[PDB]
């Protein structure tokens, strides 16, 4: 057992899950382009009439009202649940490591080669 | 910038930089004008010597502390100690730096509202805090509950806490601690021929009783036991000679913190009015009360007092629970790195007392939501 | 292997201080640098560095191995500097959750010991003697059947 | 029942609290103007709303964390 | 999809998916602030701890039920209740998932409308059902007919059916319950020199009467025996130790139950309103309601009730008929279960109300066709 390509593992490790991370965004953005453009369909503007264009208009505006509900019930929905994981975390830290908040030190630093100064 | 963690105490001024494990400069609260009259000319005598300095020359002067009990009755003094503290221990001028300073509970509100208003206008801080000095002990234990007992040299109380929801109405502050037990030393010396009487020779029957004194598990088998062999008698040195023997004052002069009759005062001891204050609390958070039941100050460092405690305790409170005394080695230090860990805080970096705000509302901003 | 070798490379005049004073403690002039691990270890200990034992331990388990109880400068200052601790501070927590949870597809509350395999495979580097079990004794303390990303710390905390 | 506020916000935030806006009475330029700013307040409103649905896909995952840590210590 | 079988009932919410044998998580029904101040920072102290985190915390909070007799007296609470129940014991968002609450007979209109209106808005569940809380318990026996008394937590109901056709007119329901033979008790362990005042020694005083009390089959010879021996009393740890002693209390808090008279009620036992209830039925199903009575609700679980009251009947019933008591083991949720057959029903599929059906005639639909 070296401790010689402990370095380089965590290095590749790192790496790899840079990766991966980076990997996961741009996954997710095309998926939430794809859904997008299956949800809200894109933009038309040719060789349409006023009336068409009002037509549509009227048609995205009922639209607009209804994902602005189904956005509102989904932004209440992820602030509860982003402030219950923060209530959880931090009973989680509480039950576990509560007691190693304070342990966070800069000690021994000073007095060790400062006590026949005087 | 980093805060200062200055903590007055009474008896010991500890101080240092938020975030480190010791106070960087620790030193007597004591300012001593001298009294004699003086004939070299030229020598650079100054009119009054504070701190460190004047456990040195202590010979010809006239220490006297400018904290009695938690209160702090002789400003000027106290100002003096401040500025020496600030400018000379750790050279770094107050204009630049955040104070934490600590309050005994209970104390009355005119101390802290002129200890504000002088670190506010005389050394012009950017922030000051004030906190109780039995909280920053259960910080640096890294609990969150139990009730802490910090007895310390000026006044000894007992604060309990339980989830971090302090009980205002189970505080018990009693006022034997330290000097009391120096000055009922001092007093019982006087059996043997030794008589101590100058407020220099103070400091010498407090250093007798720091390196000698001990506190006994069982009182009446030492006295028996100290009254027949002569195992006991241990020796000293004074400041120039004439070694002194110490036969049974060793155990009864911290004995007064468990049996305060000793000095005349009514109340019961330290082993007591823990109890009480655990029982004044609800019946639901007494067991865990009971099993983090912590020590901390400096009086709290005598050799034995862990296990008197728990046996007195272990006797008056029933027999299912289970009880504890934590006495971590660092005790005396230990409020002061409560204060640093408290200090070093991002949670708690929103609660100091800024200065605008001490001009809006002038020096009663303490007692406001800013506590 | 190549991290504090790399430092040494490059020899950094602030550690340089430290490992000079060491050096006429132990050289006192046109040595070889002898410098027994045991030795090393107890001026370690001794110039106000830190008081780990720990690392002097694996030292003298590892080196002075010779016979001849010199220690060359290669080793002996690879483990002077990883003696203080080298490291960013391994990431953080919450961005290596991430980056464990992309390496755990299960999110069975934890993470088993093959996804670990499938990422050190992925990260390609040589195998020795701390591989194979090396992981597995480490991380089987109390032997819960995987290898969670606490217990994927608690094998080896601080990764950078 | 005391939640009349959060039930009353919803009811508002959905009908009158939302962009409640008239679209149809407007210049032909104007209106397609208009037309445009409401496809692209939808586009990227959805890309929040996705945002938020991988959001509760992090919660869900540190909960399942959570659960496990406490049944594994307790 | 699968359904959620909640049951709101009063003292302990019993919820969990339609089809199984118990539900999944059952928890006490309390909410309660901190009153305390609280001097750590950064401790993460919330606000409100809802379920049973607030009976682990009890020592430093103020409990207080949401609901008091089967209405709901504060909203925001029971909101707060419901919606713990849904995310973080269930962890199922209601958006997919049809409701099933419990509803106490003759209850207020409001109550159940406001029930309803929060179900759809708040949480937007897609179709709840709002059922009485005595078809459910028949349902658990497997039975089709028999009068079922039903002595919950908050109120004690006695609803008459007969193969399938509910007696409307014949439903006695008393408020006498478990939550009053609690405050009886604690009233009466004064008599011993134990008092309990707090609302969380109320959980205690609870857990005294579950573990120790229990009916008497003769309460004369009871209270005689009690009085000249010593053989009935049992101690009782308290959760610090100083260990109680209960003699003739064991069997007065809940004789309460058939002697209303106690506790200053006026009405008669749940002995003798179940002998009315059958008498107001008519006279050719009264022998199967006499053969077929049933026992539910958490408060019938003491022990030796079963016998008391068939005792009592069979003192008031002719002397024909025979009197039998179904009194099944899993008493204490009998009613979930009863709730849980009836949602995993295939005829019942169709009566939940839609979302869309309320939509159309607002919260007052659950009084119309869709019960
Ligand atoms: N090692 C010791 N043994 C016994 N008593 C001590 C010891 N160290 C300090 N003391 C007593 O404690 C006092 C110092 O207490 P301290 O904690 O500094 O008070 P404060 O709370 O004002 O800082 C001294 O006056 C001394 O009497
Ligand atoms: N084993 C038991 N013995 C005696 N009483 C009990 C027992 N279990 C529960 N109880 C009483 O019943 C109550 C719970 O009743 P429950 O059926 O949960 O009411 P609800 O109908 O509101 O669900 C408790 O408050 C308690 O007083
Ligand atoms: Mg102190
Ligand atoms: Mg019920």
């Amino acid at each position: 057992i070296s401790a010689s390509r402990k370095l380089q593992l965590k290095t590749l490790m790192l790496q790899i899950a840079k990766q991966e991370m980076e990997r996961e965004a741009e996954e997710r953005r095309g998926e939430k382009g794809r859904v997008l453009r299956t949800r809200c369909q894109p933009l038309e503007l040719d060789g349409l009439g006023f009336e068409e264009l009002q037509d549509l208009c009227r048609q995205l505006h009922a639209r607009v009202d209804k994902v602005d509900e189904e956005r509102y019930d989904v932004e209440a929905k992820v602030t509860k649940n982003i402030t219950e994981i923060a209530d959880l975390t931090q009973k989680i830290y509480d039950l576990r490591g509560k007691f190693k908040r304070p342990t966070l030190r800069r000690v021994r630093i000073s007095a060790d080669a400062m006590m026949q100064a005087l | 910038t980093t805060a200062l963690v200055c903590d007055n105490g009474s008896g010991l001024v500890k101080a240092g930089f938020a975030g480190d494990d010791a106070p960087r400069a620790v030193f007597p609260s004591i300012v001593g004008r001298p009294r004699h009259q003086g004939v070299m000319v030229g020598m650079g005598q100054k009119d009054s010597y504070v701190g460190d300095e004047a456990q040195s020359k202590r010979g010809i002067l006239t220490l006297k502390y400018p904290i009695e009990h938690g209160i702090i009755t002789n400003w000027d003094d106290m100002e003096k100690i401040w500025h020496h503290t600030f400018y000379n221990e750790l050279r770094v001028a107050p204009e630049e730096h955040p104070t934490l300073l600590t309050e005994a509970p209970l104390n009355p509100k005119a101390n802290r509202e002129k200890m504000t208003q002088i670190m506010f206008e005389t050394f012009n801080v950017p922030a000051m805090y004030v906190a109780i000095q039995a909280v920053l002990s259960l910080y640096a234990s890294g609990r969150t509950t139990g009730i802490v007992l910090d007895s310390g040299d000026g006044v000894t109380h007992n604060v309990p806490i339980y989830e971090g929801y302090a009980l205002p109405h189970a505080i018990m502050r009693l006022d034997l601690a330290g000097r009391d037990l120096t000055d009922y030393l001092m007093k019982i010396l006087t059996e043997r021929g030794y008589s101590f009487v100058t407020t220099a020779e103070r400091e010498i029957v407090r250093d007798i009783k720091e390196k000698l004194c001990y506190v006994a598990l069982d009182f009446e088998n030492e006295m028996a036991t100290a009254a027949s062999s002569s195992s006991l008698e241990k020796s000293y040195e004074l400041p120039d000679g004439q070694v002194i023997t110490i036969g049974n004052e060793r155990f009864r002069c911290p004995e007064t913190l468990f049996q305060p009759s000793f000095i005349g005062m009514e109340s019961a001891g330290i082993h007591e009015t823990t109890y009480n204050s655990i029982m004044k609390c609800d019946i639901d958070i007494r067991k865990d009360l009971y099993a983090n039941n912590v020590l901390s100050g400096g009086t709290t460092m005598y050799p034995g007092i862990a296990d008197r405690m728990q046996k007195e305790i272990t006797a008056l409170a029933p027999s299912t629970m289970k009880i504890k005394i934590i006495a971590p080695p660092e005790r005396k230090y230990s409020v002061w790195i409560g204060g640093s860990i408290l200090a070093s805080l991002s949670t708690f970096q929103q609660m100091w007392i800024s200065k605008q705000e001490y001009d809006e509302a002038g020096p009663s901003i303490v007692h406001r939501k800013c506590f | 292997d190549d991290i504090y070798k790399a430092a040494v490379e490059q020899l950094t005049e602030e550690q340089k201080n430290e490992f000079k004073a060491a050096f006429d403690i132990f050289v006192l002039g046109a040595e070889d640098g002898c410098i027994s691990t045991k030795e090393l270890g107890k001026v370690m200990r001794m110039l106000g560095q830190n008081p780990t034992p720990e690392e002097l331990q694996e030292m003298i388990d590892e080196v002075d191995e010779d016979g001849s109880g010199t220690v060359d400068f290669d080793e002996f200052l690879v483990m002077m500097v990883r003696c203080m601790k080298d490291d960013s501070k391994g990431k953080s927590e919450e961005e290596l959750s991430d980056l464990f949870r992309m390496f755990d597809k299960n999110a069975d509350g934890y993470i088993d010991l093959d996804e670990l395999k499938m990422m050190l495979q992925a990260t390609g580097e040589t195998i020795t003697e701390d591989d194979i079990e090396e992981l597995m004794k480490d991380g089987d303390k109390n032997n819960d059947g995987r290898i969670d990303y606490d217990e994927f710390l608690e094998f080896m905390k601080g990764v950078e | 029942g005391k939640r009349q506020t959060e039930r009353e916000k919803k009811k508002k935030i959905l009908a009158e609290r939302r962009k409640a806006l008239a679209i149809d009475h407007l210049n032909e330029d104007q209106l397609r103007e208009k037309a445009k700013e409401l496809w692209q307040s939808i586009h990227n409103l959805e890309a929040e709303k996705f945002d938020l649905q991988e959001k509760f896909k992090q919660q869900k995952y540190e909960i399942n964390v959570l659960r496990n840590r406490i049944n594994d210590n307790q």
